[PDB]
């Protein structure tokens, strides 16, 4: 199918810094894939990014009253919607499920790859550390980055490539805002 | 909890 | 920055399909299901603590379709430029034999927001327990989508996520099976 498609995309964004201590509101009118019209709570009025929005901007900017009301959103819309459900978003907390296994077992005579697989934890923010005999493995570490599962949970994989010695005790340390004390799992020889 | 507010879309033909 | 809540909506002509949904820091909170005319929550729990009048959304969607047509003309009918997906197939949690799990077909960076997705267990389509998410917004005004296929890691089975988007010449298959 090749018949042309035309897309309209409207985005109303509420950006919060320090809880609700500093809120920002934006309205992005988008055509196909370019933003043409945009209201910034920090500017007060509408701005036309591309000539496509020109008319709109100048027509709304003349209504000083309405143009005012939109500034209010930071309260009527943003700060309001914030509390309407911080109970199940800002304060969501799902504990990480950590597991440490190494790719290829047989290979404990030469180069190997240890894998720390953190799964299903919520607050995106997390931090993993690889300890070779209680000693930060500051390098030679490869991470998957943060991965969004799309179901309000994340997963991530941090792997350690090392030459396994029958004594060395490598530990994976996971720090995440859902546990009082750090999460650690060990693996050696 | 409570109720969500949504900004309304207004159009202007020129 | 700390958080961002986005009321995101879109209308697509000629397909005449739109979408209204709230996004909190990347994940979906809820979205109005046009057809059923009712609002849908990503997590049951969310609903039990907040509400939204589906109708009011169906109202915007319509004024969007309008503004769209005006915005089409105003630009001498220049169509959207297809941007092909980028599919990856990961497993929800570490896959271990005979232990329940889920396959996630994660389609990213595309537009127009239109794409057919099929799960195939050993080249045959599967239509059960499968689940998808609506079209989630990106900062670049593209889309992201998710598909779910809960399975049972078997040594003898092989899965394929077939994705067909207009920006793709022929369908696309991401392959998965136990033991990389
Ligand atoms: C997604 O939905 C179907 C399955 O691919 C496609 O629609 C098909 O059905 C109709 C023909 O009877 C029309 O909608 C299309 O002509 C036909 N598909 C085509 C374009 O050949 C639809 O196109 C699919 N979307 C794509 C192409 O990714
Ligand atoms: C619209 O685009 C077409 C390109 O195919 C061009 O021929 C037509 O003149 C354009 N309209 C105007 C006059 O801007």
């Amino acid at each position: 199918d090749t018949r042309p498609r035309f897309l309209q995309q409207d985005k109303y964004e509420c950006h919060f810094f320090n809880g609700t201590e500093r809120v920002r509101f934006l309205h992005r009118d988008i055509y196909n894939q370019e933003e043409d019209l945009r209201f910034d709570s920090d500017v007060g009025e509408y701005r036309a990014v591309t000539e496509l929005g020109r008319p709109d901007a100048e027509y709304w900017n003349s209504q000083k009253d309405f143009l005012e009301d939109r500034r209010a959103a930071v309260d009527t819309y943003c700060r309001h919607n914030y509390g309407v459900g911080e109970s199940f978003t800002v304060q969501r907390r799902v504990e990480p499920k950590v597991t440490v296994y190494p790719a290829r077992t047989q290979t404990l005579q030469h180069h190997n790859l240890l894998v720390c697989s953190v799964n299903g934890f919520y607050p995106g923010s997390i931090e993993v550390r690889w300890f070779r005999n209680s000693q930060e493995e500051k390098a030679g570490v490869v991470s998957t980055g943060l991965i969004q599962n799309g179901d309000w949970t994340f997963q991530t994989l941090v792997m350690l490539e090392t030459v396994p010695r029958s004594g060395e005790v490598y530990t994976c340390q996971v720090e995440h805002p859902s546990v009082t004390s750090p999460l650690t799992v060990e693996w050696r020889a | 909890g409570g109720v969500y507010h949504f900004v309304k879309k207004h159009v202007h033909e020129s | 920055e700390e958080h961002v809540i986005i009321q995101a909506e879109f209308y697509l002509n000629p397909d005449q399909s739109g979408e209204f949904m709230f996004d909190f820091d990347g994940d979906e909170i809820f979205h109005v299901d046009m057809a059923k005319k009712e609002t849908v929550w990503r997590l049951e729990e969310f609903g039990r603590f907040a509400s939204f009048e589906a109708q009011g959304a169906l109202a915007n969607i319509a004024v969007d379709k309008a503004n769209l047509e005006i915005m089409t003309k105003r630009s001498n009918y220049t169509p959207i430029t297809n941007v092909p997906p980028e599919v990856t197939v990961l497993t929800n949690s570490p896959v271990e034999l005979r232990e329940p799990n889920v396959l996630i077909c994660f389609i990213d960076k595309f537009t127009p927001p239109v794409v057919n997705v099929t799960w195939l267990r050993n080249g045959k389509p599967v239509t059960t327990g499968v689940s998808e998410t609506v079209f989630l917004p990106r900062e670049d005004h593209l889309f992201r989508k998710f598909h779910y296929l809960p399975f049972l890691p078997s040594t003898e089975d092989v899965y394929d996520c077939r994705v067909e988007h207009w920006g793709l010449d022929e369908p696309l298959l991401k392959h998965w099976e136990f033991d990389a």
